[PDB]
């Protein structure tokens, strides 16, 4: 209630909503670093604090 | 060699045991190298010198 930027119905859910599209592209640097063999995979999430 | 003259075999071969310097190939000592180990896995590291 401290808040007046409400412009649509979903942002009072309790799962958020993601307006912008996110382009996340990942490439692997080598040289630098400290890992373990094997595949990884990388995800990602919005989080209000 | 003259190239008139002989091949490039069988001018070698006045001397196959014999060895030339060169300089126009180097090989670089630096202790990073020795004690850091990332820097003993470069492959086609473009670097100036």
């Amino acid at each position: 209630i401290t808040k007046d930027d409400y412009n649509n119905a979903d942002d009072f859910d309790f799962v958020g909503t993601i307006h912008t599209s996110s382009k996340i592209e990942v490439s692997k640097v080598n040289g630098s670093g400290a890992f373990g063999q094997g595949v990884i995979q990388y995800a990602f999430t919005y989080y209000n604090k | 060699y003259n190239p008139s003259t002989t091949n490039a075999k069988d001018f070698v071969d006045g001397s196959p045991s014999e060895f030339l310097v060169d300089e126009n190939i180097v090989t670089m000592h630096s202790p990073d190298v020795e004690f850091d180990d990332r820097l003993q896995n470069i492959t086609n590291g473009k670097f100036k010198l």
